[PDB]
RNA sequence: GCCGGCAGUCGGCAGAGCGAGAAAGAGAGUGGCGCGGACGCUACGCCGCGACGAGUAGGAGGGCCGCUGCGGUGAGCCUUG
RNA sequence: UGCGAGUGCCUAGUGGGCCACUUUUGGUAAGCAGAACUGGCGCUGCGGGAUGAACCGAACGCCGGGUUAAGGCGCCCGAUG
RNA sequence: AACACGGACCAAGGAGUCUAACACGUGCGCGAGUCGGGGGCUCGCACGAAAGCCGCCGUGGCGCAAUGAAGGUGAAGGCCGGCGCGCUCGCCGGCCGAGGUGGGAUCCCGAGGCAGUCCGCCGAGGGCGCACCACCGGCCCGUCUCGCCCGCCGCGCCGGGGA
RNA sequence: AAGAGGGCGUGAAACCGUUAAGAGGUAAACGGGUGGGGUCCGCGCAGUCCGCCCGGAGGAUUCAACCCGGCGGCGCGGUCC
């Protein structure tokens, strides 16, 4: 919609809402990002910093296949199953302790963020950390890896 | 005119001018609200008209033929507040109007 | 319901006319012929509107049912009045109040009524 | 409250707007010197009953 | 669903048959006309020729 | 040029959003009236007939 | 002349909302009305928060509300909310609840009225409780917008943690000269 | 700018007010003839007070200011122009 | 003593200034060059100083009445004829 | 106004557009999910090179987890009772379950009054306290210092834990 | 229809010719305020009606109240089917 454009109400004004006295000019500061070190430095420093210099090894063919990682905490652990299964727990004089398997969604970490609601659960990961651990044996389940 | 199976109704409601023939699988808002303006009379078949609840269902069924939709949630239900003003519930409540003009 | 199709008749219905600095709406059953939230021919349950006779003489008074809506066939019904100018008013006055029948369009129908019977009559000596 | 000044005397003074007060009939003697040497600003401490009246 | 009324099915010269199908939920969906107008005055841009 | 943004890509459900607002405004016929269409002799607004 | 400093004398707050709507629109018609007739200040803040924009009224969580609404004397008490209310999945358990809101999502419905709860919309409200007697007013977290974080003391400034502008997270893009005690300075 | 006012046109289903110095109701109970009443409210509307009104570069808002074409719409106009 | 306050985002234009009471540097001096506070022109029309950047008064929506500031009241030119 | 420049006059044309990357603000839809990009399926395409649909409905992009150069690691504790030294430490079972302080729009109780009950309304005072701000705490990753404890399929130049 | 006459659908402005009116020694032109003179407009030139009541002059196949038929609204019919 050109006819809401700012163009629309600056027909008549002579500097066309760009300056009497410096007139809006081809490339006054420089095309680009001109002058990181010299003459925009200032905005280079207090609102960029670290954008010069090197830092860290070179890693030359880096395939984004052996660092794939998914995580999922244990907030979110209940929703990875049906509703149906949780409410089957805690009862039949059993502890029936639901199988989870993490791999089978799509996640291979389980990280310990957030409260597990007392169940024990089996819960099948590649990976595990030590805080999640503790919450999963506290509450009264176990941990099986998977390959 | 909405029609659910071809078996001639394109070929009749053809060259009497103004008739656009709507399948009712292949529904469009573009012949549906012409000019952005929602009013338009509309014609419907028995096997058309029953399709509706079919297509995309009530407020407690799914679709039943799209994957994942149900009918959006009303923002307000008793839309006529003519009633609500005037319900003696909501006039118990307020206070005494001040409708006497007072000039310069 | 009432409310709720008045916000969207409001600015783009087929009646209204702007026309250089005011507002009307040219609809059947709209007394006064303003587009405004009350003087609304359309968007009520209960509708008044006043209209000079087809054989030109006297005026047939339009009501809306109330029972059945989406009907509009058997929504309206038109009753004939043709009496001696003023129990032509005192009919449709009878109408509105003893009625109950939607009573903010009481006096301005009569006012419209009362305009249609110069119409029907020698205007010019 | 306003002539005798009593001890409820500053939300009077809040209460009151300022007065516009007219253009001074029979004009001003100077506008720009102090009341001392024939001017009219400064402390007016008696004679300013002289000007009210031509102010109102 | 909300208070659905009883719609008629008519015949071919008038005369109202005797079947009859409730009104669906569908006619009971809110009324936005300027979702209406957003979603014509977009979709009506895809039909549209290049020119230049 | 040729390559200007002359399509533009709408959500699938506000798509289906005005959809279900069109056909719930083919119902109320003070809309319908509000467009122009002579609807006072029609028996009934949601016209259904038979398949035949 | 009269020297008064004209730049403030427009107010900015809101008075209609820029929505086109016409549901949100009948109801702050409904709340307009009740503001400027009933003496409950309930209403001006609903009214108020009616014309907000949506980076304003931000969603507010289930289990946030559930949070707020166990607190000691709210028993029997109805939640108004003017944002929306959106589905929590690391709550478990749901009490029973009453609770009024423009929208709510879908998968927070069916939870609410499971669990025996209640869900009324703000005209039904004006039926119930016209001055808003008995109603807890909550809001969701204001700050909660990714947009925040990049607000307030620039980066590059010592003890500032505003998250920098930057294209994608990598090891080389940042953390340099600026950033680090052995490539020239640190802040 | 006013915590501005106006959904109260609440009419033989009626009693027409809340400009008035003072925190709250022209509230329910229980014992001792003549058919009558001007305007209105496109609530993106109507109405009432108070203050103010300069302006370059520049910014914002309203245009029922204007041109061209497109989807609707005016049972629109037009060789009696 | 007077005034409703606090706070968060983007953001144009500007980055050649000049003059004046007072203080003051270099220079014999300058409508010269360079500093401090404050006010103006820039961006500002109006009455007056015959004329006019910055001087005095005074800041501006369109008008009627009245009254003034600074200036003035032999004629031009309103007013001491 | 200039002894600064352009302008004899008139008619037509004539200059902040488009793409991409973004940041902010605003409107809508869905919502810890969101999107259909691309492709495929309906009817031959008038309108239609439009529309509708997808165990392709998520392959994938973004977001829900960050911190490290990297090997890697990765977001909660508290109360009560018992077992060893009250050793503020290790081991066993229940409870609260996401901190506290101050300011906080709203809402609740509310002394009293507008013989005696109910509907409201106001109300000194007392509160759980939305959002948000400040502070003190708590937790994760990198790093520094002080030390002890625990475990084993491989007892080690092992791994983990504390302040 | 040449008021479409072979570069001929209409034929603007700059510019020029002619007619009507007016004016003319401080170049012309402009703003505010009037006055005068013109071409046309108000088809003006015994001056607007709208309701109630009173008086006398005239006319209807007519008013109120009843009967039948049809239509419509309402019904806390305290709680019809």
């Amino acid at each position: 919609p050109s006819r809401l454009r700012k163009t629309r109400k600056l027909r008549g004004h002579v500097s066309h809402g760009h300056g009497r006295i410096g007139k809006h000019r081809k490339h006054p500061g420089g095309r680009g990002n001109a002058g990181g070190m010299h003459h925009h430095r200032i905005n280079f420093d207090k609102y960029h910093p670290g954008y010069f210099g090197k830092v860290g090894m070179r890693h030359y063919h880096l395939k984004r296949n052996q660092s794939f990682c998914p995580t999922v905490n244990l907030d979110k652990l209940w929703t990875l199953v049906s509703e149906q299964t949780r409410v089957n727990a805690a009862k039949n004089k059993t502890g029936a302790a639901p199988i989870i398997d993490v791999v089978r969604s799509g996640y291979y970490k389980v990280l310990g963020k957030g409260k597990l609601p007392k169940q024990p659960v089996i819960v099948k990961a590649k990976f595990f950390s030590r805080r999640a651990e503790e919450k999963i044996k506290g509450v009264g389940g176990a941990c099986v890896l998977v390959a | 005119v909405i029609y659910n199976e071809d078996n001639g109704i394109v070929k009749a409601f053809r060259n009497i001018p103004g008739i656009t023939l709507l399948n009712v699988t292949k529904l469009n808002i573009l012949k549906l609200a012409p000019g952005g303006h929602v009013g338009r009379f509309c014609i419907w078949t028995e096997s058309a008209f029953r399709k509706l609840d079919d297509l995309y269902g009530t407020w407690r069924k799914a679709a039943s033929l799209k994957s994942n939709y149900n009918l959006p949630m009303h923002k307000m239900l008793n839309t006529d507040l003519s009633r609500i003003l005037k319900s003696p519930e909501i006039q118990r409540a307020l206070r005494a109007p001040r409708k006497k003009i007072h000039r310069r | 319901s009432a409310h709720l199709q008045w916000m969207v008749v409001r600015n783009c219905s087929s009646f209204l006319i702007k026309r250089n600095k005011q507002t009307y709406s040219t609809e059947p059953n709209n007394l006064k012929a303003r587009n405004s939230f009350r003087y609304n021919g359309l968007i009520h349950r209960k509708t008044v509107g006043v209209e000079p006779a087809a054989d030109g003489k006297g005026v047939v008074v339009v009501m809306k049912r109330r029972s059945g809506q989406r009907k509009p066939a058997t929504s309206y019904v038109r009753t004939t009045i043709n009496k001696n100018a003023r129990a032509t008013l005192s009919s449709i006055r009878h109408m509105i109040r003893k009625n109950k029948y939607h009573p903010d369009l009481r006096m301005a129908a009569i006012r419209r009524a009362s305009a249609i019977l110069r119409s029907q009559k020698p205007v010019m000596v | 409250e306003i002539y005798t000044v009593g001890k409820r005397f500053k939300e009077a003074n809040n209460f009151l707007w300022p007065f516009k007060l007219s253009s001074p009939r029979g004009g001003m003697k100077k506008k720009t010197t102090h009341f001392v040497e024939g001017e009219d600003a400064g402390n007016r401490e008696d004679q300013i009953n002289r000007l009210i009246r031509r102010m109102n | 669903a909300c208070a659905r009324p009883l719609i008629s099915v008519y015949s071919e010269k008038g005369e109202s048959s005797g079947k009859n199908v409730t009104l669906p939920a569908v006619f009971k969906a809110p009324i936005r006309p300027d979702i209406v107008n957003f979603v014509h005055t977009n979709l009506r841009k895809n039909n549209r020729q290049p020119y230049a | 040029k040729t390559w200007r943004r002359w399509h533009r890509r709408v959500n699938t459900t506000q798509k289906r959003y005005a959809i279900c607002s069109a056909l719930a405004a083919s119902a109320l016929p003070a809309l319908v009236m509000s467009k122009g269409h002579r609807i006072e002799e029609v028996p009934e607004l949601p016209l259904v007939v038979e398949d035949k | 002349g009269v020297d008064i400093r004209h730049n403030k004398d427009r107010k900015v707050r809101r008075k209609e909302p820029k929505s086109q709507d016409i549901y949100l629109r009948l109801l702050v018609k409904l709340y307009r009305f009740l503001a400027r007739r009933t003496n409950s200040t309930f209403n001006q803040v609903v009214l108020k928060r009616l014309f907000m924009s949506r980076t304003n009224r931000p969603p507010l969580s289930l289990s946030r509300m559930i949070r707020k609404m166990k607190l000691p004397g709210r028993e029997g008490k109805t939640a108004v909310v003017v944002g929306t209310i959106t589905d929590d999945v690391r709550v478990q358990e749901v009490p029973k609840l009453k609770v009024c809101a423009l929208r709510v999502s879908s998968r927070a419905r069916s939870r609410i009225l499971k669990a025996g709860g209640k869900i009324l919309t703000f005209d039904q409200l004006a039926l119930d409780s016209p001055k808003g007697c008995g109603t807890v007013l909550l809001s969701g977290p204001r700050k909660g917008r990714e947009v925040y974080r990049h607000f307030g003391k620039a980066p590059g400034t010592p003890h500032s943690h505003t998250k920098p502008y930057v294209r994608s997270k990598g090891r080389k893009f940042e953390r340099a000269r600026g950033r680090r005690a052995s490539r020239g300075y640190k802040n």
